């Protein structure tokens, strides 16, 4: 959790977030998630701004994107697979 | 004896390609038809007014034999005719190097002042004279045949209007093939990087490379096209040479 | 005023007070007195400091008049490592 | 319009109707009113009962072309009739920074006098809209003395106040404020920068690098498969860790290390350690102290010009720095003569201060002073009295040019006799004519020579064009050395005319070329000089490749030249691909110490102040021109046309002519009580914005840092969020920052 | 819209005078490798077309009667032959040993310069010439694997001096595994932004070779 926490801090450094986006709660909505996905979520949360024509990203845009990347795309999800291999 | 040690840094060819060269003239803003722009276009005049008599004065007075065509005839002259085409296989130093003929023999030449030194690579063609075989020139390798199999010359006939049905697809495609490149800004001020990769999956004749068709149609970028079946090759190691080709040319 | 100047002095900034603060002392003394009451007056230690007034370097011998002092004077501490003779015996 | 339309289309509408103009058409008035500039200018002084309806309409045509966010075309209007006057009357909330924006970038090309006039009608429409901090950095520009009082006590603000000092210091100017004005102690004491080393120490303890840097670290001689070696370590040491208060060898019995040099190199390896003490004055004179009572000639000397550095660029009330030196400036031992007037000038660039210049002025005249010491404080008093066209030292100046002998101006310590000249009318003009007119006495080739470097400083930072002309046809004649030692200071020129704006810069890269292509030795020697002063600290790849191309050159000076352009080019800028060539130099250069030393000089520094510091002349967004920053860098590059005899000899001390030229690069936002504030912030490569209307991006390429962040060059910031109003509109340097009241409404 | 005309007019004299740089300076051919002629030393060029001969590339198999005053070297001219030669009166005896490259000349093959070993050029592609702009800030959650990463493939080039001190031989191998997206090659990346050593990035599928033994033959070469 500190360390998902601490990438969404990485990849959202850059971004043009909204005031208190709970970059903790993002952390806990994907417990077991590739800092690569972390990636994409900031990325599709930034995305969906783009798609409303907002400049800011807000909470409900990471929510939608953890939604998306985490759980829409968790069939394609490497890591149950790898787990076993590691 | 000591060896020779390069003063260029690292064995590889300067990254940039195709560039303008010297007519890289500032980029003079704003491009509206004002006075600003009218004060910075006569002042990149002023400078190559400048440079025009600056440059006429000195070759006024230069030798007969140092001029602009003398000089070009020399360089042929020193070239020679034929002009074989080699192989680098190493840069010894910074006007020396090894290459190998046609006929697999090595030699330890001398790389001579006019050759592009920045196309220097390992394994590029380069031109050797005919006697001396030292480093004369560099041949802008022609088109692979590997490269017009992925290029897709002339964009398909397909537009995304005669696509029905997948709006959310095209939407999606767009927005991480087309919309990076035709506003990137959006992206910027947003400070995320588009979406890496894309993938179009379903059944059959769903219209997955029809999208591909569209997207084809109406990108300003290179479209290269490789079915995946084309990956598996009669050779060992020749399917992962084949993966670092294409992207080679995508690059 | 009745043979008493301005002095102001400058503190290092190791020695964390106020860097405005005011000397007052008379005029007939000597460099060799003035150097031991500000070490006492700001807490400092005189074996290891120069003075400068007037903008030249306070020579210990001469008489305040005779330096060239003269009122609402600026002048500052200067930290010592090794003293003026421990510097010269040195080496 | 659909004709030629000459005096047609103004005769009936000044004939005709008299209503509202934009009646007729936006496209119908801007033919219009590229009219009334074209009659304008054939319009003579007897036509004036001709331009009564012609007033008319311009009080009309700007506010029209306000109204549809065709501003800029509004600037063309009144500065093609040379009428820009009447523009502030008009000027609107919704449009005082883009019209401000517009014509101030036309500042860099228009020439005398709509140079200053175009800025004046700027600098009233910021008056006029109380926007101090971007009206103080218009007057700056002018150099004009006066308005920068009328300015600065004109606000009421106190809060806005404090943030000017910060700009004021960072470019050198002193105002003595009355007692009466509020917050008078931190306002002087702002842009005193006394404080500068506090904020800076304080700062790199943020970015956890006050460990201190060996030259071992820079040299990384464990990958590579004397005296000058010494005295280029020093050097090396020095600049790696300057203004940082630590190192690791010489603080930590230096003895050994300062001793371990050799004849004039303990001269330099002495007065390092005031450079490690930069902006230091009251801790970095504790330590220098040390050796200031050494036996040995050359280390009390070193120690002298020590205590210079470590007062340079900061100006303290009561003044330590020549009362520790000026007993010496007439000292019978030239070396240590040699290590005040450096020293002096150092200490009070950039000062005017009569004190030490009317100390410093016999000093020149001295019989014991040879030209050695003769050059240093001709620099000196260059620095002390930088652009500011001082008559004083003008008249001894020129007194000691043509007092010496045909053989005496022989020596190429001489040149440096002009440069103190040059140095006090730097960017002042053509108030030169006068003293041109002096030099025309003075004998050959060193009347050539002078006449051709202070017709340059005149002209730095101008990009006049005729002027460049002129040193182009110097270049243009070549001598089959002697005759041809002005031609340095021809190419030297182009550089130092052209630095104003980007547009000129980079015009003159190619031109520089050429130079490096049909050029002689002697005039190929100094093109690399021109390249580092263009482009200082700015490491851009076209002039990198252009020098790592020409740095194993046949001719010794331009492998030396060049090397040596690449790490000032570089100069704080840390860049791994530099440090990489720079290596690999080392290793080519190995059995030549002469270039070797070069490539050790530039290691050095191109990890100036442990990348923290640059050298660049210029601020505020590019646009202000420092004069103690520019005598520094003339000073050694001018010291590089000899690179042989002064660099290479005895004379390697000019070298710390660049520390009148280190300043931070910073980002330090402070609260409206000076502490420190953190916040989030976006850096980047700045973007023009001139043309384009509503909100345009002015960076490309952002990230986004907390805000004590060093910004390279080129590279503008923007706060992220908007939980604070900055005070200027420029962040850089300090910069406070004020609670947006909208914010968190 | 005013300028519009001037503004072509000197834009057209810009190209017109660009142009006419170009004629006198020389910006063309580029397609045999031509260099701009600012860095063309023709003067040079003729000297060492004439100085400085060719030399074959050979590799010396055997040193006979290297004791003797007359050292007699055995040399495979790569296709062309194998002849015995005498070493050249500009070289040191001691600085040709048996299996390395020398460089012989045409007329009488005596061995003028050692050369290089050679390398394959795919393996001298290997080497990371310009490094990645990853840092280590840019890995999060990675705190004591980066540290255990770094002090063995970081710190004992950086500071060798204190293992050396203390005898101390530090690891030389670092396998990093975890599931895909965990960071292994961002680590890696970050790695040789910061490495001052030479930096060699190998994928495993690079070395994977049509013909029998050319896989081992490049990591040997490597
Ligand atoms: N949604 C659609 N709208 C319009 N035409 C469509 C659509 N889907 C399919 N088509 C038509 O079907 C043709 C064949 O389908 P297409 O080549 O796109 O298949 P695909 O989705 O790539 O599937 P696969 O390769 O698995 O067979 C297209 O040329 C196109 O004319
Ligand atoms: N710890 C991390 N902190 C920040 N970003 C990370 C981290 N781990 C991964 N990423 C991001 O996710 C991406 C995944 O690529 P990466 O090269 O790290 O994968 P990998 O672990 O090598 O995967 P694979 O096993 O498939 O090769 C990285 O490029 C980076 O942007
Ligand atoms: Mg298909
Ligand atoms: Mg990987």
């Amino acid at each position: 959790l500190e360390g998902r926490t601490h990438i969404f801090k990485i990849h959202a450094r850059s971004m043009s977030v909204e005031r208190d986006i709970r970059f903790e709660l993002l952390a806990r909505l994907c417990p077991n998630s590739t800092g690569a996905e972390i990636r994409s979520v900031c990325t599709e949360a930034g995305m969906f701004a783009i798609r409303a024509r907002r400049k800011i990203a807000t909470e409900k845009d990471f929510l939608e994107a953890v939604n998306k990347v985490i759980k829409s795309y968790a069939k394609f999800s490497a890591t149950p697979r790898y787990m076993t291999y590691n | 004896y000591e060896p020779p040690v390069p003063t260029r840094v690292g064995k590889k060819k300067k990254k940039t390609k195709g560039p303008d060269a010297a007519s890289k003239l500032p980029l003079v803003t704003p491009h509206t038809q004002c006075r600003l722009k009218l004060l910075k276009l006569e002042r990149i005049k002023d400078y190559l007014l400048m440079e025009e008599e600056f440059i006429r004065n000195q070759e006024q007075m230069k030798p007969l034999e140092e001029k602009q065509e003398e000089e070009r005839s020399k360089v042929d002259d020193l070239r020679g005719t034929p002009m074989s085409v080699g192989t680098l296989e190493e840069i010894i130093d910074d006007n020396h190097a090894i290459v190998s003929t046609s006929v697999g023999s090595e030699h330890y030449v001398s790389i001579l002042s006019f050759v592009d030194k920045d196309l220097l690579e390992p394994g590029c063609s380069v031109l050797l004279n005919h006697k001396v075989h030292a480093v004369i020139g560099v041949l802008m390798d022609d088109t692979d045949p590997l490269v017009t199999v992925m290029k897709v010359e002339k964009a398909p006939q397909e537009t995304y209007a005669d696509i029905g049905g997948l709006d959310n697809q095209i939407q999606e495609i767009k927005e991480s093939v087309e919309l990076p490149l035709t506003h990137p800004e959006y992206y910027e001020e947003m400070g995320i990087k588009p979406p890496k990769g894309v993938i179009l999956y379903g059944p059959p004749g769903t219209g997955k490379t029809l999208l591909a068709k569209a997207v084809a149609n109406q990108t300003s970028a290179t479209f290269l096209r490789v079915v995946g079946s084309e990956l598996i090759q009669k050779y060992l190691g020749d399917g992962p040479k084949l993966v670092r080709e294409l992207f080679r040319v995508a690059e | 005023t009745t043979g008493i100047a301005t002095i102001e002095v400058f503190l290092p900034p190791r020695l964390k007070k106020d860097r405005k603060n005011l000397l007052e002392t008379r005029l007939h003394i000597t460099g060799r007195e003035l150097r031991s009451k500000i070490a006492e007056t700001f807490g400092l230690q005189e074996n290891y400091i120069k003075i400068v007034i007037n903008k030249k370097q306070l020579q210990l011998g001469k008489t305040l008049e005779e330096q060239g002092v003269a009122h609402n004077v600026k002048a500052m501490v200067l930290e010592l490592k090794q003293s003026e003779e421990d510097a010269r015996k040195n080496f | 319009m659909t004709m030629s339309g000459e005096r047609e289309c103004l005769k009936y509408r000044l004939v005709g109707s008299q209503e509202e103009l934009a009646s007729w058409g936006h496209e119908y008035v801007r033919h219009l009113a590229g009219e009334v500039a074209k009659e304008w200018q054939e319009l003579d002084d007897a036509e004036k009962v001709q331009r009564e309806p012609l007033l008319t309409l311009v009080k009309e045509i700007v506010p029209y072309n306000m109204a549809h966010n065709a501003e800029h075309e509004a600037c063309d209007l009144l500065m093609e009739i040379e009428q820009v006057d009447m523009l502030e009357k008009d000027i609107d909330e919704n449009a005082y920074a883009k019209v401000c924006l517009y014509l101030t970038s036309c500042v860099n090309y228009v020439p005398e006098p709509e140079n200053s006039a175009l800025l004046r009608c700027a600098l009233g429409v910021f008056r006029k809209f109380s926007r101090f901090p971007e009206a103080l950095r218009l007057a700056l520009m002018l150099n004009d003395m006066e308005l920068v009082e009328d300015i600065f006590t004109s606000c009421k603000d106190v809060v806005v106040q404090k943030q000017m000092a910060f700009m004021l210091g960072r470019h050198g100017v002193f105002l003595e404020l009355s007692e009466d004005v509020e917050e008078y102690e931190d306002l002087t004491e702002i842009m005193s920068n006394v404080q500068l080393n506090s904020n800076f120490l304080a700062l790199a303890r943020e970015l956890d690098i006050m460990e201190p840097k060996v030259p071992d670290d820079i040299y990384k001689t464990h990958l590579e498969n004397s005296a000058r070696m010494n005295l280029a370590s020093s050097f090396v040491n020095g600049f790696v860790n300057a203004a940082f208060g630590q190192d690791k060898l010489l603080t930590d019995d230096g003895n050994k290390w300062l001793y371990k040099n050799k004849d004039h190199g303990m001269l330099s390896a002495a007065a390092s350690l005031g450079m490690i003490l930069l902006w230091d004055v009251d801790g970095g004179l504790t330590q220098i102290d040390k050796y200031l009572y050494s036996s040995e000639d050359y280390i009390k000397s070193g120690a002298l010009l020590a205590c210079g550095i470590v007062n340079s660029g900061v100006r303290n009330e009561c003044d330590p720095a020549l009362a520790l030196l000026s007993d010496y400036v007439l000292h019978n031992s030239n070396t240590m003569r040699l290590g005040s007037i450096f020293g002096l000038g150092l200490a009070y660039a950039g000062s005017n201060r009569e004190d030490v210049l009317t100390l410093l002025l016999p000093v020149m005249g001295d019989s014991k002073s040879s030209m050695e010491v003769a050059g240093v404080t001709a620099l000196a008093c260059g620095m002390i009295a930088v652009g500011s066209c001082n008559g004083d030292v003008t008249s001894t100046i020129l007194q000691t040019i043509m007092e010496k002998s045909e053989t005496e101006l022989k020596d190429t310590y001489a040149r440096w006799l002009p440069l103190g000249l040059g140095l006090n009318h730097l960017g002042k003009g053509e108030a030169i004519e006068a003293i041109l007119a002096a030099l025309e006495v003075v004998s050959e080739p060193f009347r050539s020579f002078a006449n051709t470097l202070v017709d340059v400083c005149a002209y730095a930072g101008s990009g006049n064009v005729l002027k460049v002309q002129q040193l182009l046809h110097i270049c243009s004649e070549h001598f089959d050395a002697d005759m041809g030692a002005h031609q340095g200071v021809a190419v030297l020129g182009i550089a130092l005319i052209a630095m104003g704006e980007e547009i000129g810069a980079e015009m003159a890269l190619r031109t520089f070329g050429h130079l490096l292509r049909y050029g002689e030795p002697t005039l190929r020697r100094a093109v690399p000089l021109a390249l580092a002063l263009i482009s200082v600290s700015n490491p851009r790849l076209n002039i990198l490749d252009t020098l790592s191309k020409f740095s194993h050159d046949a001719d010794p000076e331009v492998s030396y030249n060049s090397i040596f352009a690449m790490g000032m080019v570089g100069s704080g800028t840390n860049n791994a691909r530099l440090a990489a060539m720079l290596r690999q130099l080392a290793q080519y250069h190995a059995k030549d110490p002469n270039n070797l030393f070069m490539v050790r000089l530039a290691q050095g520094l191109t990890h100036l102040g442990k990348g923290t510091l640059t050298l660049c002349p210029y601020h505020s967004d590019r646009q202000l021109m420092s004069q103690v920053a520019v005598a520094g860098l003339l000073t050694v590059l001018v010291s590089f046309l000899d690179v042989r005899n002064i660099i290479l000899g005895k004379s390697h001390y000019v070298l710390y002519g660049l520390v009148a030229a280190m300043q931070p690069r910073m980002l330090v936002t402070f609260d409206e009580e000076l502490r420190p504030l953190p916040v989030s912030v976006r850096v980047g490569q700045a973007v023009d914005v001139v043309g384009q209307a509503g909100k345009p991006k002015t960076i490309t390429g952002f990230q986004t840092h907390t805000t004590p962040v060093l910004l390279a060059h080129g590279e503008r910031a923007e706060l992220a969020t908007e939980e604070f109003l900055p005070v200027t509109p420029i962040l850089e340097g300090f910069v406070i920052l004020r609670k947006n009241p909208n914010y968190d409404l | 819209s005013t300028y519009s005309r001037q503004i072509k007019q000197v834009e057209d004299d810009i190209q017109q005078l660009l142009k006419k740089i170009n004629e006198l300076t020389g910006i063309k051919e580029s397609d045999t490798g031509l260099a701009p002629p600012a860095l063309w030393d023709l003067a040079a060029d003729k000297q060492t077309l004439q100085s400085e001969q060719p030399l074959q590339v050979a590799r010396c198999t055997k040193i006979i009667n290297a004791d003797s005053e007359d050292p007699k070297y055995i040399i495979n001219v790569k296709q062309f032959a194998k002849f015995v030669v005498d070493l050249s009166d500009q070289v040191a005896p001691t600085d040709i040993e048996e299996g390395m490259r020398v460089g012989v000349d045409r007329n009488k093959y005596q061995i003028h310069i050692p050369l290089p070993p050679k390398i394959d050029p795919t393996v001298t592609m290997m080497q990371v010439e310009e490094k990645p702009d990853v840092t280590y800030s840019d890995v999060g959650g990675c705190k004591e694997q980066i540290e255990k990463l770094r002090e063995v493939v970081e710190t004992p080039l950086l500071h060798p001096e204190r293992f050396v001190n203390l005898g101390i031989e530090p690891p030389k191998g670092v396998l990093l595994f975890g599931p895909p997206g965990t960071g292994k090659t961002l680590c890696a990346r970050a790695v040789a932004n910061r490495t001052d050593a030479c930096f060699i990035r190998v994928i495993g599928s690079e070395l994977v070779q049509k013909y029998v033994g050319e896989g081992a033959r490049m990591v040997r070469e490597l």
